[PDB]
RNA sequence: CGAAAGGGUCCUGUAAGCAGUAGAGUAGCCUUGUUGUUACGAUCUGCUGAGGGUAAGCCCUCCUUCGCCUAGAUUUC
RNA sequence: UGAGCCCGGGUCGAACGGCCUCUAGUGCAGAUCUUGGUGGUAGUAGCAAAUUUGAUAGAACAAUGUAGAUAAGGGAAGUCGGCGGGAAUCUGCGAGAUUCCCACUGUCCCUAUCUACUAUCUAGCGAAACCACAGCCAAGGGAACGGGCUUGGCAAAAUCAGCGGGGAA
RNA sequence: GAGACCGAUAGCGCACAAGUAGAGUGAUCGAAAGAUGAAAAGCACUUUGAAAAGAGGGUUAAAUAGCACGUGAAAUUGUUGA
């Protein structure tokens, strides 16, 4: 095997850590360089190429496409590191007032057999106007800080997972002054972003996971933290639209779920990314998108992508029925349901 | 032990060959009855030709492997002090040339 | 001492036999496999294995033939006896709460078992006709009081003891009587008046059991006492 | 939350039983029959897209039901 | 100086010592020494002989594979093989019409079948070989002599499972 | 009757069950093993508990002299302490 991931290692931590954030310059605007989501399952799409000399241009391509439910997360703290002779450090880190229960079961170990303790002190020093300690925290973030980044968490309670556990993570704030990306992380505080916000269309990404370990049948072998550089994310999904599987083509109402659910995960109701290729990790598992460290250099990147439609036959078996009511229709009725009726 | 169980067992059929034919069958349903009260009050009674046979016929065959075991690793030691008292006399004999 | 049900005596169930042997894994809980879902390819042989490991000592079978007469097969892990009831008459626990003016539902009571009375059933010599007294009855209690995990009223938590199961003898011990064997279930509901009254409520099912036929093993064995058929010696 | 149910979804292939002169034919009985009749007979036709299973590593329920609750043993400035 | 001698403290209960001589079965680390006692190995290997027959007690499990065989199949290779039976297709029960294969081997592999060999955990019992003292690596160390030593690289308790480095003709 | 002898791994193989126990078909081979206390006065009795075992209590000048018993080294082991 390859020697730059050998000796096969067990992953440290069941999130997956970003290490590496794409380079700051000040000119761009301000914006966010990751996000998070759940790996749900995958489908089947079918797509017009718009690959100038390929075999297969303005073609129908099958392709298959990871989808990751991806609820809204909710900022909840800024970061400020300082540059040191010995690398970056964190100088200093405020928090935000009215923390969640997620995140407060982030901050435990044993939810239920402790009195919920964590974090009164400092709200308290929040509302007994020590604002004066907020300001002098933000001004120290402003003044000697050069990389901030923004504690962002993500939410099992709108998750369809038995989890309980919110998903903490930094996001690191790039495009600007520190005063302005600073002045944006306090506006951000306690407001839900969307991955409409964070991410957009057609575009390329790098995705965190830990990929399985294949347990029970020299030594180690899966369970291993991967980061897999270069996927298109195609669609992104809204859950309230109940068209999102619905294409153009196609006047489809229908949610990207196929029929009966996700196997072994459920079923979506948020904004989810739908992403090409097979991608690390399994289902239920968090996965962490982030930016490209460097300017594309293919037109894969910056293709556009046209949509046909997405499969929505039920994967639990050799489904063909892509919606309940042409189900329903084609087998005409039967006598449990005559009966029931 | 299966032997004690197999010697009972032969009792046992010897005193059903010797008591009389409707006393075969009075008594054997007497055992049987029997049989059934112990045994769901949960005593395992032990009583079978075949699986006491097959449980002696294993016994034999783990002893054998024993003594098998035992052949190999003796004749190892034995082995291992004939070559030590054999490089002893090799070097005698270099002591003796030299 | 663990109990399972199945229904594997019978080719195909219904509706009543599947309602009726709910109710009896209801009855013995707390020591039965209560999602234990019975598959028509499965066999006496892999539920006997499956006892084995799982350290079951009894197994209720509800067996249904081709005339729709019901069998009810309380067999002993793992290697028998094996004691054939015929059903006479049977009631489902959903009729029962409906006959009752104030059915009880079932709740924390799941965890205690009931504890087993016995009535009419003849256990000393009365008339030296061994052959129903001293072969079949006392098989018949010692088969019961296995069954039920044995209890000791010294040790045993009041509080705790909230289920009775009834099996009562229409038969005398001069083997006079029509050799009925009547299987009920009640609740104990324990009322302040210490004087305390205790109440009992049906819970079902009601049971009618003809005891026709034994075996010594596993649905295997010399008939011991067949009550239409009697061997010559 | 965690033990039945309901719905969804997949799997196999049309369950038992009943009704069909349908069934290669066979053996009897009568006024001898262009659905003769009584007995045996693999197998075909309708109930019947039937029947059954479906988490042990598939989904969802508004109480679909019922139950369980602030434990108990040690250690840590 | 030394082999050794004297005293203090404890134990202990019946004999003992200094000097001059005389005498000898008179002084121990070795002898793969003798006898006796006691360790590491080790609560390990394994339940094996020993400890009126014989005999560890519960929990499990029924698998995993291995070797030797078979007038079985398939694939592969080489030849001078391939240009009645089975498998199908087309067409309106049709002499119905059309298409594919069959060989041998003192050759290799796999799958199929037979015989034989194979089994874990916790309790209880419980040895033996071997043992001058211990084992990181690199270069140097005249005599192909390194574990000592010199110069360095360095160097953090303790377990389980894999793994490779050393021990003249 | 004695000894410039040996003093329980010594002195005869045997200070004591010694040609005994034991081995071998047999001729034959052949050990290990002494000491309570002056006197058993050998721990009455109570109390644990299945035992070749303790806690009290008693005998003796002494029981850490208790039929494992005159004194009781080293190897080896445990607890406490540094």
């Amino acid at each position: 095997g390859s020697l730059a991931f050998l000796p096969r290692k067990r992953a440290a931590r069941h999130r997956g850590r970003v290490k590496s954030f794409p380079k700051d310059d000040p000119k761009k605007p301000v914006h966010l360089t990751a996000a998070m989501g759940y790996k749900a399952g995958m489908t089947t799409i079918v797509r017009d190429l718009d690959r100038p000399g390929a075999k297969a241009h303005k073609k129908e391509v099958v392709e298959a496409v990871t989808i990751i439910d991806c609820p809204p997360m909710v900022v909840v703290g800024l970061v400020g590191y300082i540059e040191t002779p010995r690398g970056l450090r964190s100088l200093t880190t405020v928090w935000a007032e009215h923390l969640s229960d997620e995140v407060k079961r982030r901050f435990y170990k044993n939810w239920y057999k402790s009195k919920k303790k964590a974090f009164t002190k400092y709200a308290k020093k929040y509302a007994e106007n020590n604002g004066a300690s907020i300001t002098r925290e933000l001004e120290r973030i402003k003044k000697y800080c050069t990389v901030v980044r923004v504690l962002a968490h993500t939410q099992i309670r709108k998750t369809p997972l038995k989890q309980k556990k919110a998903h903490l993570m930094e996001i690191q704030i790039n495009g600007g002054s520190v005063a302005d990306k600073v002045e944006f992380g306090r506006s951000l505080f306690e407001k839900p972003v969307t991955i409409d916000t964070i991410f957009e269309k057609d575009e390329m990404i790098d995705v965190i996971a830990v990929t399985k370990g294949h347990g029970f049948v020299a030594g180690q072998m899966g369970y291993h933290h991967r980061t897999s550089v270069n996927h298109k994310i195609y669609r992104i999904g809204k859950g309230d639209d109940e068209a999102n599987a619905s294409t153009e083509t196609d006047l489809t109402k229908k949610k990207i779920t196929p029929m009966g659910g996700f196997v072994r995960y459920g079923e979506v109701n948020n904004d989810y990314v739908m992403i090409k290729g097979s991608v690390p990790g399994v289902k239920k598992r968090i996965m962490t998108l982030r930016k490209s460290l460097f300017t594309h250099t293919s037109r894969k990147a910056l293709e556009k992508v046209e949509l046909k439609w997405i499969d929505t036959s039920s994967e639990f078996g050799h489904g063909a029925f892509q919606t309940a009511a042409e189900k329903k229709q084609f087998m005409g009725t039967l006598k449990k349901d005559l009966q029931t009726s | 032990d299966p032997k004690s169980a197999l010697m009972q067992l032969e009792a046992k059929k010897k005193r059903l060959e010797a008591l009389p034919e409707e006393k075969r069958k009075e008594i054997e349903e007497k055992e049987q009855w029997l049989a059934a009260r112990r045994r769901a009050e949960g005593i395992k009674v032990h009583d079978d030709e075949s699986l006491l046979k097959k449980a002696l016929k294993r016994k034999e065959a783990r002893k054998k492997k024993s003594e098998r075991e035992w052949k190999e690793r003796i004749k190892a030691v034995e082995q291992s002090k004939q070559e030590r008292q054999r490089k002893r006399e090799e070097n005698i004999r270099k002591r003796r040339e030299e | 001492p663990k109990s399972m049900v199945i229904r594997i005596g019978a080719g195909e169930v219904g509706t009543s036999v599947s309602q009726l042997c709910t109710d009896v894994r209801k009855v013995m809980e707390p020591g039965t496999a209560s999602r234990l879902k019975e598959r028509k390819a499965n066999r006496l042989r892999d539920y006997v294995t499956m006892c084995g490991p799982l350290g079951v000592t009894h197994l209720l079978l509800f067996s249904r033939s081709t005339s729709g007469n019901v069998n009810l097969r309380l067999v002993v892990a793992p290697r028998g006896p094996t004691f054939h009831f015929r059903v006479e008459k049977y009631s489902l626990t959903k009729d029962v709460r409906r006959a009752q003016r104030h059915p009880k539902g079932g709740g924390k009571e799941y965890m205690t078992p009931p504890l087993l009375v016995m009535n009419n059933f003849t256990d000393p010599k009365s008339d030296a006709h061994s052959k129903v007294p001293r072969h079949l009855e006392s098989l018949t209690t010692t088969a019961f009081q296995s069954l039920f995990p044995p209890i000791n009223p010294q040790t045993t938590p009041l509080k705790s003891i909230r289920r009775v199961l009834l099996l009562n003898r229409e038969l005398s011990p001069e083997n006079d009587g029509k050799f009925v064997v009547n299987f009920r279930h009640y609740l104990i509901t324990t009322k302040p008046v210490e004087r305390r009254a205790v109440k009992l409520v049906e819970l079902g099912p009601r049971m009618r059991l003809r005891m026709t036929k034994v075996e010594e093993g596993l649905c295997s064995g010399k008939v011991l006492w067949h009550e239409y058929v009697s061997k010559s010696k």
